[PDB]
């Protein structure tokens, strides 16, 4: 796929994350998101789109505008100094294609 | 006496979402004691009824539905949930009070070219009255000039066909979906 | 209550066959609609996905790695076993067996890893 390497933000403003790829996977299938602190285990943060499991703040939401997956950060604070990953199943590549990672500073 | 659920869950072929096949179960006892005894491997979802009281209940009717849909479409088959597939292929009523089972079939519903034999209706003049099976295959218009059959600019054969190649995502894979909808039958 | 427990050798010389494993708990792979993953972690680089075992032995690999990755899951032994050969120092990583459902009990497709293993710091030297 395609993902910018990093993003920045003061603790609290509306911070945008972007992701992109081709029409086979992100333009057709559904998008995922993850939060990974450095050195520890990652965890799911948004599945299919815009919907979260138990244990996720509801302020962070996505959008599938064709080939774009757009995670959002509003209300930044200390804990989420972490690498943010977009994945999607690919139809042609027949597998799971991750993003490039994006670390958000507080 | 064993009512047939061994063909509502083991049949080789179903039909599409526009041609959802019914099974009218009556006059019989169906051995429920294996269908939830199968570590519900199939994805199992009951509304109002509970998995611990199938044996000890009785009904006027058990209509047993069956249709095949793409992976992300199993959100639709529940009361209150809206969108294209409910609006155009299968509407459930809000006070439906049965149990829904679905399971994945990349086996038997997928070649490497994918089976194009499974259809779905995009379009119709109105949203469905619930539980109305629609085998209607006329040529849909929604514009100022409804012509006879000249395709192009909203003159479609609305029953387009899915593709189900097994390289697809799980949200696109073909799901084998059965609604157990609901004066004799007990346990 | 779902837990991915993984194990295997980590002090491995380069270029022979590394076999790893992960014993999954809290569910079964006899369930259908369920995959179990394997995830690369080059430290400070990215994550890459290796493979999925599906319940009917449906076989997926990363298109970078076809021949060096073949995969098996023994549901009877309640574990999935990862096999890989001719192993480079770039393959020094931490590997994650992780759980990939599609249930989401109000029935929305997940297609994602919701529960993960802790990881094994695999070393190639
Ligand atoms: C579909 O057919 C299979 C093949 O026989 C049935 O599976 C067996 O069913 C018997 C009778 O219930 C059980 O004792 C076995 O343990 C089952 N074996 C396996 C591997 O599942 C299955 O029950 C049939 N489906 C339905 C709905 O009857």
């Amino acid at each position: 796929l395609t993902q910018p390497p990093s993003a920045s933000g003061t603790p609290g403003q509306r911070v945008t994350i972007s992701c992109s790829g081709s029409s086979s996977n992100i333009g057709r299938n559904t998008v995922n998101w993850y939060q990974h602190l450095p050195g520890t285990v990652p965890k799911l943060l948004i599945y299919h789109n815009n919907h979260r499991p138990s244990g996720v703040p509801g302020r962070f939401s996505g959008s599938k505008s064709g080939t774009s997956a757009s995670l959002a950060i509003s209300g930044l604070q200390s804990e989420d100094e972490a690498d943010y990953y977009c994945e999607t199943w690919d139809d042609s590549l027949s597998g799971v294609v991750f993003g490039a990672g994006t670390r958000l500073t507080v | 006496n064993l009512c047939p659920f061994d063909e509502v869950f083991n049949a080789t072929r179903f039909a599409s979402v526009y041609a959802w096949n019914r099974k009218r179960i009556s006059n019989c006892v169906a051995d429920y004691s294996v269908l939830y005894n199968l570590a519900p491997f199939f994805t199992f979802k009951c509304y109002g009824v509970s998995p611990t009281k199938l044996n000890d209940l009785c009904f006027t009717n058990v209509y047993a539905d069956s249709f095949v849909i793409r992976g992300d479409e199993v959100r639709q088959i529940a009361p209150g949930q809206t969108g294209n597939i409910a609006d155009y292929n299968y509407k459930l009523p809000d006070d439906f009070t049965g149990c829904v089972i679905a399971w994945n079939s990349n086996k038997l519903d997928s070649k490497v070219s994918g089976n194009y034999n499974y259809l779905y209706r995009l379009f119709r003049k109105s949203n469905l009255k619930p539980f109305e099976r629609d085998i209607s295959t006329e040529i849909y218009q929604a514009g100022n000039k409804p012509c006879n059959g000249v395709a192009g600019f909203n003159c479609y054969f609305p029953l387009r066909s899915y593709s189900f190649r097994p390289t697809y995502g799980v949200g696109h894979q073909p799901y084998r979906v059965v609604v157990l909808s609901f004066a004799t039958v007990c346990g | 209550q779902i837990t991915l427990k993984e194990s295997g050798p980590t002090l491995v010389k380069p270029k022979q066959t590394l076999t790893l494993t992960c014993t999954f708990s809290g569910f079964s792979l006899k369930k259908n609609g369920v995959g179990v993953g394997w995830i690369r972690q080059p430290p400070g680089k990215a994550l890459e996905w290796l493979a999925l075992i599906y319940w009917d032995d449906s076989k997926r690999y990363n298109p970078s790695l076809k021949t060096r990755l073949t995969i098996t899951g023994d549901t009877s032994k309640n574990q999935v076993v990862l096999t890989l050969t001719n192993v480079d120092p770039v393959d020094t990583a931490t590997y994650f067996c992780a759980h990939r459902p599609d249930l989401d009990s109000d029935l929305i497709v997940v297609d994602a890893f919701d529960m993960w293993g802790q990881g094994t710091m695999v070393t190639v030297s």
